[PDB]
């Protein structure tokens, strides 16, 4: 079994926390909390996985999703102690490490300033976050793995008031669309991709 | 063997909408028509009772817009002597 | 399934001048004529549900300057199992 | 309880048990069959009043849901006796003869000619069935109660060439729309409105 | 075959462009345009004026539903000039003069401040436009008839910095939801509560 | 605002917890806690009660829909106090005492033994619990309004040994469903029938 | 032609029956008949495969999916002759035998003993089979190729009384989820696992 | 930039067009007019191909599907004149022309005359076109790549008064499903295949 | 051949809209108009027999509004000799 | 497509005052006058719908003083094929 | 050219609130305000006459809640003669 993503996050934002409760079907996670979230894979190992965070500590499960190959289990809980802890206490099931993890790797990076309205009618109809609207600027990033995306929302609304669009940490390359004025949209983009590059873990 | 059902219609519109409804409206087999001179027509169907009853009533329901209707029967099971006279399909 | 029209008439030249009267009216195809006996006498088209719907309206209005008109129908689908048992022109 | 509907389909137009398979997730029927129809508030006897059909009988049913409101009971078989007796279970179950059930309303029926090539593509959203191709024509009825509406629908294809668009027999109306080439509809529809009100009931 | 609502929106303000589409399945609006909004009973007449204004006229529709309950008119195109022709005909086909429509009824419009992290991400489940925020704040309203609430929406942000959340002008009753901070709702609320009163009806 | 619903449930029967959250979409309750319960009219004054209860409490709510008609609002926690601290203040901020509650209705409760290897599957169209075996037996009960539902359906498992079906908090009537061997449901619906009755309130 | 998984069930035990008709789209199964499952690649030979079938027997067409290259095709019938007929007409379909169908090997096995509250909120909710109830054990198994998956139902309800969670016999493994008591949980877990190894065939 | 399959239809016939608009979530296509569909890798990269396009010219964007790795972006509007220029606007993006693009070639073809009543069921239950009757013939085409499918069904319509059951040019290889009588099927599936045939291109 | 629809009015923009009503109310060709002086004019429309059929209906019940309708027929299949002499759009 | 409107007056004076105080009073294009014969003329102008529909009902309102007024209707978007076969300012020949 | 359309109050802050709602109601080109002097300012659009009906509706029906309404007018085609003398943005 390899565990791919483990990135612990300081405290969910106020907009990723609604965009991943808005978005989640288990136990709901809640703003300001702070939240792991570990990718691993087979999916099937996760049913364990994650029964090794909520028997040893006190957490709330935010993700859990097995898919075909991959697996994702995300935690939130309010005990900064247990989720530090349900980290180390979920690796220290699967026999592996924290070096172990698969370093994240930015797939694919582009800015669109100014999204048409032709587009406007298509970025949100497919998104679950904010709606795009006419007249701003639209970034898509995509990570690999997919996991990390996390991180880019968690850095994106914090360092500025934009609008998440999309955030899927599952599949090949997590994909992260957020909108908002020209200048707005690049604090982000260089915050999020020197995010993902600082990423410990191997090749 | 099956049961009978039948329509006569002055009129040789007035059997065909008569023997059309009666197809449409139920699983019966339309086994032709008899000419009774004077322009009095017959049509004939046969099938199962059930069947049969339930067209029978589209057929007469049908032709009475359009037909003077004569007369309009059901027999369930016909004597074996019925068939084997009259052109009622059913012949050996 | 191609349409079905009918114009029934107490007196041959009736018939014929309904039935010239139709062909010319629409595109439709004149099948026969069914003798009922007691006089009357019925033409038969097929075509489409339009065509004859405009054909026999036509036929209807130029067979009353003639002999009198019995009936006029129109059936836009007859089933299947009515133009193999009767003669309606297109017996397989 | 109280009695909307009481129809009893004689034996079904091919194209219908397509429509209506699609529609039901039950016992889908197969066209040349039989099948019955009976609206009743509360929709919960519904589900009590299918055993009387389903016991004492060899039936099948499709329909028995509230996706919309209460709900309504379909059964098929080919037999037309086994129906029959089927039927006559269920009112009997209330003491109620057929004369009981209450008359059809005419709400609304109108017919539209060469309808705007925009217009076709979008009531396709609607697609239970077949779709409007560009600029032929569009028959639209309305009655109350809504179970009746499938017997027009019947009565439709039965007697013309028409494409068969959507049926409601849920609801608190019974709504339809109806497709083909343009002069069979003004024969089609003749036959839908006549079938309506040739229904005896009370009052 | 009576009136309900006959609304006709100006210009409309852009992020509706996006929620106005994205909700629907029909031909989607573009901001700056106009459009035209019409409940009638019973619903299918809808589908038959639909043409009436598409045939007389350039337009384009973006509601064409009956997954609420009946269906809601609107048709929207750039040119004022071409919908108001189309809505002329519109009544036209009823003969109707515009003083028939039913004058609204403002039932429950209250403001909420603050909103505890929690209620944030539930209503989030509608996730049909923007997010609320965790403690931000939010307008709600419900009006009978239901259509005359997408005209609210737009005179909302028309006047005031808000997040669109969702909207209703479908259903027995026409509610909506807003989001932003906190004193843009009290002046949003203001012009909303506003626009529906002054509109002059019969009761 | 008027007053349809105040059930207070003490402390939920394990089963219940699982079909109550695996049916929701908002904070999922855990079986061992308490929960609370009040319906009224319009589903909008419901947002705004939802939080005079976060507001004033330690709570947690897991319904919050208008997805069948007006909304419904539930709220759960493991201290009884504290929910009927929660509970206490609502009611007081529509300044109306418990007792103003309607009165239930008794509609249709019947109970259905053996029933045809047809109906389970078919039933199990709204597979929102579990699946009725074929031929166990099945109780049906109708009230009005819709919240009171859940208290039966509480008191039922509480009393019987019985596989829980599908119930209905939501819409203008409270349905249910149960499923097991025959002396439980007996046994069963004569709890939730005595449970519908005995509460106090008005005509 | 590639006869990926090939296993008639002699008998559809109780619960399974409602598990294979709760997901259907097609011909609805019913208690004590006899099934047949084939699945093949590629997936436009199951149209045919089932089309070999449906036009030499009476059966009844369960399951047909096309997938991204495998393709499983279910028919069912009570008449245990029937079931000769088409199996043995779709072995000559795809032009096959016995002794070249594959060997079932059991993947991968994982029984969690006492199911938390956090996992019973999550387990189920994805699930249409029996809703896991918290403090239950639950067992999880997985077959390979997928078309495996029948058996382990029809294996475990009928020598324990059990309960399906889930089954999914599409894609790459096969899931069989059952859940139940401690003692339960074991049994039929057993009888389940020697079916997959007794399964004669090749590699 | 990989340009896999490109083909500009003169005019969409008059049943794709009801195709196109019953599963499209963008802006929808009118009967007539002529479009181009473009399939590009990777998938995510499409959206810059199209924004590229959306900007340079007048034609409407349609649709915007992001698949696993594959995207398809398609434009329409009557104007052939325009049409020429998107192509060449979007070929001249990924630094290529139409000599370069994939010629198709048919993957797997079966037409199965007269199909029973139970695939009927199951036929138009796996459809959003139009219905598949009872004893119609139904030709079923693959084309490689998924893109190139869409010319079959111009073709189709164009030389046959056929009915298209569902029609799918997204994934790996199309799925091309077309419904009518023996003899029309046969002349559309000679001239729906010698047109995938003739495609001209490279490998 | 090609059906045949016709409207005459007495006021020149009474065809206009009985002419436009009928080309948005079916698959109808608008061939022209031919002024026969007077202040009468008449509008001509070709295409299928029923589409012509509705068409004249909704142009009639539009024209009605705005002018002095004078004359609606239709010809549903009229003889070669006729489109071969009159200017009705189907001249070779 | 751009809009219809017409004016049919017996008299020529009548169609002109009709016809002037139209081009006055909305942008609209007039692009001819039609003689139907026995006294009968037709003003005919296009433009956008909101212009016509203000145009009209001022020429009607000024012609309704001179002369016999038969008729005064608008039509926002004339079907393509009528511009083809009639004479209305917008025939593609 | 352009249509016109006006505004003029006694405050130059009752003529923004309707400057503002005029543009937010229509595609309309602000081009500007004139001063006669005592206090009357007036607010000047162009624009699609629809547009400028539309937009002054609501500018005038806005200023009257905070404003003392002077008058309110709107010219669908000026002259040529005005747009050169008096000061309307479209001056050539």
């Amino acid at each position: 079994i390899t565990l791919r993503t483990y990135i612990f996050l300081d405290a969910l934002q106020p907009q990723l926390a609604t965009f991943i409760g808005k978005t989640a079907r288990g136990f709901l996670p809640v703003p300001g909390q702070a939240s792991l979230w570990v990718e691993i894979a087979p999916g099937i190992a996760i049913n364990r996985v994650t029964d090794a965070a909520l028997k040893a500590t006190k957490v709330q499960p935010a993700v859990q999703v097995v898919e075909r190959a991959y697996g994702l289990l995300e935690v939130h809980h309010f005990d900064q102690g247990e989720v530090l802890a349900a980290g180390s206490t979920i690796l220290d099931k699967l026999e592996v490490r924290e070096e172990g993890r698969l370093k994240p790797q930015v797939m694919t990076h582009q800015i669109i300033r100014a999204v048409e309205a032709y587009q406007t009618q298509i970025i949100n109809r497919n998104s679950q976050g904010m709606m795009i609207l006419p007249g701003e600027s639209l970034f898509i990033l995509e990570t690999q793995p997919a996991g990390y995306a996390v991180l880019a929302a968690n850095e994106a609304e914090k360092a500025a008031n934009v609008h998440l669009v999309n955030v899927t940490p599952y599949g090949a390359f997590g994909r992260l669309y957020l909108a908002g004025s020209e200048a707005e949209i690049d604090a982000a983009a260089e915050a999020a991709e020197a995010a993902i590059r600082s990423v410990s873990g191997v090749a | 063997a099956d049961a009978l059902g039948m329509i006569e219609v002055r009129g040789f519109v007035g059997m065909v909408e008569a023997a059309d409804a009666m197809v449409k409206a139920a699983k019966v087999e339309l086994i032709g028509y008899e000419k009774t001179g004077g322009g009095y027509v017959t049509a004939v169907v046969r099938g199962d009772v059930a069947a049969v009853k339930a067209a029978t009533e589209a057929g007469q329901r049908a032709a009475e817009r359009v037909g003077e209707v004569v007369a309009v029967h059901v027999i369930p099971r016909p004597h074996v002597n019925v068939d084997a006279a009259l052109p009622l399909g059913r012949t050996p």
